[PDB]
């Protein structure tokens, strides 16, 4: 935006990353298998590296987690809620050396 | 002391004193009444200096004529305490001598010269021993 | 510029020299 | 205008061009000629100045032809 | 209480932000104002080189020439300012011009009046001392030396401090004597700052230099006493060894050496202890403006401070929007701005001089 | 000395060889003084290692 | 005995240094997937 | 429009932040880039001492050697940068080496070409003056003096300004003559800044020094004229007295004195008035990059500015993420970067020289 | 792990913020503490001039005299601090006092012990060299020179570096030999910073000066060798020409020349490459505090860094509320703090000297 | 001017100019054709200075031999305008004299000496009055 | 995210702390034992280490 | 560092001396 | 003040002279 001028605009600059996110739930009829599955999900989300996310909406992608939650309510004995946000595992150098 | 001009203002006086410590001058008036010769020298431009003492080694004396060129060496970089170490008179200097010589002189001949092969020439007009 | 202005203004107490 | 105003380019900097290198078919002909000549030189060198000369000359031929093809004809966004 | 800038031709009253500075540790008092006008209007009354007179209310604070004027405009803001100093600041950056670089037997006031003649600055001498008026046996001017440099060099040897008046004159100021105002922590203080650092104050300042032998004294002075000169001034606030040796600035005698040694000791005392306060009103308690060289009584006893009297050293007036009306007043001990003759509180001559020193408004016999 | 001479086929070992020759020449002095003998021997070992 | 022990100690230190040099040589090589390039010194 | 760094062996194209600088008030142009790579990869092509060549698009801006490379990483961030200057900057911090410290009768170009031989920099002389090529009657080198110091000392006396080319050469530049571009407030400006300060500009610059008496002139020059030398340059922008006296730098004649006095006055004029603008594009209107020493027409008349033509003095190109593509162009009056012979717009020789000076592309008679 | 400040009379244990600094590139270690007390209490025990001893846990870090004490209070907040340095800092700002300025034939340790006698500082000499103990054929003292200035000049001439001990003494320190600690990127590092610039490192340093001709040597030394002296030290890290010429500091022989030339090269090497790290614990791995002059092993391979051993150059301990317990440790190559005799890893005398140099804990023959 | 190295770069030239004001030199060639003696002196190392004028007091003259040690005193700290004030020849100097003496000599005897008890000794080979 | 280019870099440095939080309730019908338990839990919640 | 970089770069107008 | 404290503390490597 210029001073004392009306016609303005914007200039393009690349494209920001695709920040995917989803909400998941772990529930059973045993209240112990549910806890075991929730623990497995915790320890698999909190792992070093990038893993094959499979989602009915996203598809098959390779992402690295950024955050997650595990909410229960002390009244629902089987329910465990999760909310995850993931970023694509795009690892490319800046200088991009050539010959 | 962030700006270029601010740094210049901060650093100028030291360089001014450095550049003004040593100086040349001309001699206009010589006063010999004092125990040390008092010259009246003329510095760079529109600058005089009265009562500037001259220093000469022990055992030698000479009274230069007006117009000689002196080397004023200011003590402690003050433009005061100016002391004249040498006063050369290029208009009346003996020239074209042998490689090894040494002798006194006067501004019209009068050379007590010591020459290469053991010759103590004394060229004067009326020598008077006492 | 607290010191940068004290140079442009006078200083009856000399900084250097 | 002074020389500080103008930005120098690589050609002038290395200078401190034969017309054959202007068009496309002439570039193709020149590359083919250089390749054939250097290949013949390598084959002949394989009998006098046996090994080191040939091993160096083959890599020189590869580098020269690669430079010419990658910079003269294989330009970015060339269509027919 | 409007800040009117009498420029060349007409008055200018309204301002967006005002900042004025005054001090006795400087030879000028600078001001900076902010002006806001529609883009395209003619701003020629505020130009570099114009003759300005700042007038707070009905009283003049600064007078001199305008220095700078900044104008900037971005996509969402617009700022125009203007600056300036006194007419005494004309000497700071101007080279001293005189015909004969040497003054044989002159006093500091006469040297200053001969040096500040071509510009227009009027010299004012306030000290009534008998030793501060002692003539220089000889004073030469280094070529390409500014008037400020020359006069500061002379005033340092004399012990006097040089300042700029509120009307543009040069002043060889005298410290105040009567306690006029009171600053307490409970009533009229918004913010205080008491710094007490001992990284520079020493115990014994001793100055060494060369005697006088140019001409008339050259027939009298011997060889050893030409080089052997000394002066001492001892401080009682530092209990360790902590000495300091000072190479003199010019030709020196014993009394001159003692004077410089104190000059240095008192300047270190003034620079060591510093008080700072932010009061609410530009005006004083009586009603006049706040200016340097005023003896105030400090009663910051709720903060366990044991200082009782101080002397103002710097006053800066502010009119920012976020600030309102403020004036940051800085304070230093009085004993740091005195001449070596006087002291902070052997014959008939000594008694009479004492009497006429305790009573300055009386006329000395001279 | 034999070790240093085997080393010296590729490098310059003249200084260490001369020092060893001097030590061999001055043996009778070193036998009487024990500290100097051991100090010189360990210095020679470090010189070989260098 | 002293000469023998000193020689053996220097030999052991030299062996450790040789191991360090070998591991540095191994570390010199990269491990990331990179496309090959024509080399010309 | 990609910034490629031709380091030793291979190209490097993508960057995270680029900042290049160029000016005629300097002897080099520094660049600083920001690189981002996975932790553990090898960064050996960007090491101190490598031979770099920055190429913006298809054009080369800087060439020389890499200076610094910073690598840092904290608990939540990682930053790597790289720096460097021209090959002309090799002279700035390297001490000049020559066999005989004295050049008897040489010109500035020959002295520069003899001094910049061991390093590799090539000297370029652009002025076609008859007095700027006047040989030095004698020029000696202070020991342990850098090439930059020696060449600046000579160029100050000659009135020339020394700069670095865009290909690493040394250049004794010539100011532009034809207006090639236009900067206006309404069309192609994002931010302007106009500072006009008069805290340094004086009225009468007078330079004083010593005459030449070493050798042949020693049999001719008299005693008084050895010490009595003078030169004057007067300014008309400052209306009060405001003088200034300059101690010369070397042996000085009257014409040489006038030359430096004019150089000092014009440098003060250039340093006083300053314009700054932020345009949107790296490229010019025609299409090439923005570089220093370009005469442009300023039409900031909506802000009541009366300047019409200026000469660009500094260009810095930026590729920050928050900025985009920007280049902060700084501007100063052309009359501050001229040689004392020329002027801003008594015989046949004078007429012919005037014609061949008005038309610079013509070949002089020499 | 409580920080007790043994002031004059009693202990002081709790603090609000603590910052201690120590280094081998300096002659003192400064501390700064914060004290919060009810407004109106007495803080006499913390006054300028008191004799303080800082004690971290059960160990003493600093000892000396208190320098400054700041007290401020506004409408919202209130803050009191206190500062201080070592007793070795008593020499930095105090002028050296000795009866006869010239020392004829003395070593550096004897000169230091004669100069630091009136104050109370004890000199400690740690180097076991045969050339660093070589006596000065003559050493004079510029009048009004501080003890710090004189001793630093002498130490620069000798190649030794001076430093302040943790008990307040002067120390002519010796660089460490055995790797005692390990800093790795994965285990015990919160933040690293690796700067590697080459804007100062040259290839060939060469020093030139004047020989010795005063007195006894004046009957022997000829005319030309009085003025013709030289020394050279070459660096192998810069591959371009890049020379540097140094005018010497005192009377200089050939061996002395090379000594300073090397000292200069090693100081540039130390100042060029710099590592900085923020570890979590004040205490070391063994348990003692972090102090300068320690040889650590750096294993920052994850960030592609090929340095293996470094020497700590500066340690600053912090106890802020936002920080917790931190100590910012700075590292520089060991080869920059060595004496010109030793090197980083022709006869019987050479072998014995090599053995007693490899084993420093042994007693030399002397 | 925040960094140590930047401050060093800013402050070095002033100290270099200070340190290069007073200097020693060796005389290699003396030219006497000019009205002032023109020496060809040699400074610290790999540095020569041609046509350096020598200043001597009025009434005295002497032509030193090559190899004498001169004290070059640069004017205004420039390494130009070099002026030689004193040129000693330590190889040919009279030694072991009485406390109060004053004379003139030559590089092989030839002493016009003034001794304590009123003795104007004139030791030469062939003295020729004129 | 690299300007004027589509691709961007993403790197991993360790694992964040687990910020586990919960809520609890303490009630007793004595109306004084509830206060005692609440005070005990306050004291056990504010304690060193 | 606006001035701290002008020292490392050239300055055809000398700051001091 | 990062440099302003290095002056009040010693500097065994000189800054000028």
């Amino acid at each position: 935006e210029y001073p004392l001028r009306d016609t303005g605009g914007v200039n393009d600059l690349g494209k920001k990353l695709r920040s995917r996110t989803f909400s998941a739930c772990i529930l059973n009829s045993n209240a112990e298998t549910a806890r075991d599955e929730a623990g497995a999900l915790m320890d698999a989300l909190d792992a070093p590296g990038s893993g094959e996310l499979v989602h009915p909406d996203f598809g098959t992608v390779d992402v690295m987690v950024d955050s997650w939650e595990c909410r229960t309510k002390a009244d629902e004995l089987n329910y465990y809620a999760f909310t995850v946000t993931v970023y694509p595992s795009l690892q490319d150098t800046a200088p991009d050396a050539e010959t | 002391r962030v700006n270029d001009s601010a740094l210049n203002r901060l650093l100028t006086p030291l360089m001014r004193r450095v550049r003004l410590m040593l100086a040349r001058a001309v001699v206009n008036v010589i006063n010999d009444g004092r125990k040390v010769q008092n010259l009246q020298v003329g510095l760079l431009d529109d600058e005089e200096s009265d009562e500037v003492e001259r220093l000469q080694n022990y055992g030698h004396f000479s009274v230069p004529l007006p117009g000689a060129e002196a080397l004023i060496a200011c003590v402690g970089a003050q433009r005061d305490q100016g002391i004249a170490v040498v006063v050369e008179d290029r208009r009346y200097r003996p020239t074209n001598l042998e490689p090894g010589d040494a002798g006194i002189y006067h501004h019209e001949g009068h050379r007590i010269r010591l020459t290469k092969d053991g010759r103590c020439i004394i060229t004067c007009k009326t020598v008077e021993v006492y | 510029d607290g010191m940068g202005l004290n140079i442009y203004a006078g200083d009856n107490y000399i900084t250097g020299w | 205008a002074s020389s500080t105003s103008a930005t120098v380019t690589q050609g002038q900097l290395q200078l401190t061009t034969p017309p054959v290198f202007e068009s496309v078919s002439d570039i193709e002909k020149t590359t083919a000629m250089l390749g054939a000549a250097l290949d013949s030189v390598i084959l002949t060198a394989s009998e006098q100045g046996f090994s080191t000369d040939s091993v160096q000359l083959t890599q020189l031929r590869l580098l020269v032809v690669a430079d010419l093809e990658k910079r003269g004809l294989q330009l970015a966004g060339s269509e027919s | 209480n409007t800040v009117t800038l009498r420029a060349d031709g007409r008055l200018f009253t309204g301002w967006t932000s005002v900042s004025v500075t005054r001090s006795i540790e400087s030879v000028a008092g600078y001001f900076e104002l902010g002006v806001n006008v529609p883009p395209g209007t003619d701003l020629s009354g505020l130009a570099p080189g114009k003759k300005f007179t700042l007038e707070i209310g009905g009283q003049i604070v600064c007078t001199g020439y305008i220095d700078s004027r900044r104008r900037q405009m971005t996509a969402d803001s617009m700022k125009i300012t203007v600056a300036g100093r006194d007419k005494t600041a004309d000497l700071i950056d101007c080279a001293a011009v005189y015909s004969g670089g040497q003054w044989k037997n002159r006093t500091l006031e006469q040297i200053a009046r001969d040096l500040c003649a071509p510009y227009g600055v009027t010299v004012r001498w306030e000290l009534s001392d008998k030793e501060s008026s002692a003539a220089f046996p000889g004073f030469t001017l280094d070529h390409s030396e500014t008037v400020y440099e020359a006069l500061v060099r002379a005033s340092r040897a004399r012990g006097v401090l040089m300042t700029s008046n509120a009307a543009g004159e040069l002043v060889f100021s005298r410290a105040a004597s009567t306690a006029t105002d009171e600053l307490v922590l409970g009533e009229n203080l918004l913010t205080l700052d008491f710094e007490e650092d001992f990284r520079d104050r020493f115990s014994e300042y001793t100055v060494k230099g060369y005697a006088r032998a140019n001409g008339a004294e050259g027939d009298d002075i011997d060889a050893k006493s030409i080089v052997s000169r000394k002066g001492t001034a001892t401080d009682s606030d530092v209990t360790r060894y902590r000495p300091m040796i000072i190479i003199a600035d010019s030709k020196i005698t014993a009394k001159d050496a003692q004077a410089r040694a104190l000059r240095e000791q008192r300047r270190r005392l003034a620079k060591s202890i510093t008080f700072e306060a932010e009061i609410d009103g530009w005006t004083r308690k009586d009603g006049q403006l706040w200016m340097p060289n005023l003896l105030v009584t400090i009663d910051a006893s709720k903060y366990a401070i044991k200082t009782t009297e101080l002397l103002v050293s710097k006053v800066t007036l502010i009119l920012n929007d976020q600030d309102g009306l403020k004036t940051r007043v800085s304070l230093a001990p009085r004993e740091g701005f005195l001449v070596p003759v006087e002291s902070d509180r052997g014959g008939i001559d000594a008694l009479v001089e004492d009497y006429y020193r305790r009573h300055p408004e009386k006329t000395p016999p001279w | 000395s034999d070790a240093v001479d085997n080393l010296g086929v590729t490098q310059t070992v003249s200084g260490l060889m001369g020092s060893l020759s001097a030590m061999k020449g001055s043996v009778t002095s070193l036998i009487n003084q024990p500290a100097m003998l051991a100090s010189s021997l360990m210095g020679a070992l470090s010189g070989v290692s260098s | 005995y002293v000469m023998l022990a000193a020689a053996q100690t220097y030999r052991a230190e030299a062996a450790s240094q040789a191991l360090t040099a070998a591991l540095d040589f191994s570390r010199r090589m990269d491990n990331a997937a990179r496309a090959p390039v024509l080399d010309a010194p």
